[PDB]
């Protein structure tokens, strides 16, 4: 009653339930904290005025993302070459950034709903957190971390992933959070038991299984997990260690494991230059029966006699011969903001100084590409940050698509949550599109995913060894292949144009 | 990823 009318109790009381929903994710795993912390969200914007719910908006998005992506600190603070007070501002900013569109999203939504109604809640939030998290995912070529859709991995509504997709768990968490917000705050139990309902309405999804495995068609994949250091991995005269440290882990492997995958950008140099290497490699897979999957960086001309530098993933051995010039390769093409460009380059050089701006930039690989070839296995291939891009998976997803393929690198951020919530992203792809997923990462969360999004084999972090298991391929497609977000987009279209036109009176 | 060498 008295200090929870007044802003200021409310403003800080949505930084509590903002923080409480980091624990939603993957180090911690508590799916419960995901629809406490959109409880309190939805709760604390009843009655407030459109200013004051924009501010309750961000402070709560600034609680979930000054503890939920605090990680990136590590890598900024590790190699960054700023001063440590730059470093924490910048942190904040990012936080600051992302809590907008939070703040935008109880901003509009107590604007056009004031009155606390099932409305509002329901059929009104729900749709506009879809467009507030979309347009988050996409200005600036988007950040769509933090989606608490994720945070279903394991939980009771993973069976609505392969149906619709991550984007719309989110969407029914929020309507049953927002249900559960309107029954506390106005002792309701309608809103309650309908909460309840459409909660539980997907659990016997979970058991449907749109993938037919492949017994015939079982293969042992090994993923060499180097451990390099990320500090001395970029240098010349750590190019020879790196080359022998995985050419040695891979040699006893050849004839053994008809697939072996190393980490993203295992080759630093050029592919340009380590042709040798690749050739002589090359001959060694393919006469032992074997086909590698490594990343690496290439220089390709053009048309105009210029440099694209991508960061490629080349196949070699059995089943796909190496060549500089062929087609069995997958250039990046969702490029890392700050980490691999500078978004609005042209703007911000005047203020790359003083700020570790990146001076080169990689070169944006085509959206669609065709899937990897190696040893008769169609890979989709997805480098690193592109796992947690669902809808571009997807798209570059195909029926012969046997395992999804994914490589990175999270030695930037050492010890700290943000390799494993890349990880939980990247199980919600496997569950999506029904494919085992082939995670190798240069020290992060080496895995093999099955296709329920469930972890068959893993190796502990920070060590250099590999994973060495068999793997069976499925084929069949989800109703989320066939469709995609479209199915989503027409209920969130459903549910916002008649939510405006109910607030049109 | 990384660029530089
Ligand atoms: C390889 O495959 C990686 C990519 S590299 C990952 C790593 C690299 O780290 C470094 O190289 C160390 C230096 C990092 C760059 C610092 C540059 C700072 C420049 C100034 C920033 C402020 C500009 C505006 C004010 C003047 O780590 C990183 O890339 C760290 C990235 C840090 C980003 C800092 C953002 C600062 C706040 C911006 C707020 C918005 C401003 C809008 C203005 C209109 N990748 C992988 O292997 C996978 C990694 C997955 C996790 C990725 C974690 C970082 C995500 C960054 C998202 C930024 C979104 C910006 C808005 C769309």
């Amino acid at each position: 009653a008295s200090l929870i009318e007044r802003q200021r109790i409310r403003l800080l009381l949505a930084l509590l339930f903002g923080a409480c929903g980091t624990l939603a994710f993957s180090p911690y795993d508590v799916w419960p904290a995901a629809i406490i912390s959109l409880m309190g969200l939805q709760a604390l914007t009843f009655n407030r005025r459109p200013l004051q719910s924009a501010a309750i908006g961000f402070c709560w998005g600034f609680g979930l993302f000054g503890s939920g992506i605090n990680w990136v600190y590590v890598s900024i603070a590790t190699f960054g070459g700023m001063p440590g007070p730059v470093n924490i501002f910048l942190v904040v900013l990012l936080a600051a950034y992302l809590s907008l569109y939070t703040g935008l999203f109880a901003g509009v939504l107590s604007r056009l709903w004031p009155k606390t109604t099932w409305l509002r809640v329901a059929i009104a939030a729900p749709a506009l957190w879809q467009v507030t998290e979309f347009l988050r995912g996409w200005v600036l070529t988007g950040f769509p971390w933090l989606q608490f859709g994720y945070s279903q991995i394991d939980g009771p509504l993973k069976g609505l992933a392969p149906i619709m997709g991550v984007e719309a768990i989110n969407f029914l968490l929020m309507m049953v959070s927002g249900l559960l917000a309107l029954a506390l705050v106005k002792r309701n139990w309608r809103p309650l038991v309908v909460a309840v309902v459409l909660f539980a309405l997907p659990f016997p999804l979970r058991y449907i299984q749109w993938f037919t495995p492949q017994p015939e068609k079982t293969i042992q994949v090994s993923m060499v997990q180097g451990d390099i250091p990320q500090s001395l991995k970029w240098d010349e005269g750590q190019l020879l260690n790196t080359l022998k440290i995985y050419y040695n882990a891979t040699a006893p492997l050849m004839g053994k494991s008809s697939l072996i995958i190393w980490p993203e950008s295992a080759i630093t140099d050029l592919e340009i230059n380590q042709q040798p290497f690749l050739k002589a490699l090359d001959g060694e897979l393919r006469d032992k029966g074997s086909s590698l999957v490594t990343g690496i960086v290439d220089a390709r001309l053009n048309k105009q006699n210029r440099y694209d530098t991508y960061n490629t993933i080349i196949t070699l051995g059995k089943g796909a011969p190496y060549s500089y010039e062929s087609a069995d390769r997958y250039n990046k093409n969702h490029l890392v903001p700050f980490g691999e460009f500078v978004p609005l380059e042209s703007i911000l050089r005047p203020l790359a100084p003083f700020f570790d701006l990146p001076m080169s930039s990689f070169s944006r690989g085509p959206y669609i590409q065709p899937p990897l070839s190696a040893n008769g296995i169609e890979l989709t291939a997805a480098i690193a940050y592109e796992i947690i891009l669902g809808e571009q998976v997807r798209d570059n997803f195909r029926p012969d698509t046997d395992y999804l393929l994914t490589i990175s690198n999270d030695a930037w951020f050492g010890k700290s949550i943000g390799p494993w919530q890349h990880f939980q992203m990247a199980r919600m792809r496997a569950l999506e599109l029904a494919r085992p997923l082939l995670r190798s990462t240069n020290n992060g969360i080496t895995a093999v995913i099955g296709p329920q999004g469930e972890i068959q084999a893993m190796i502990p972090q920070f060590t250099r060894e590999v994973l060495t298991t068999n793997v069976t391929p499925t084929t069949g497609l989800t109703p989320y292949a066939r469709t995609g977000n479209w199915p989503l987009w027409v209920l969130t279209a459903l549910f916002g144009f008649a939510a405006v036109l109910m607030s049109l009176r | 990823s990384k660029k530089k060498k």
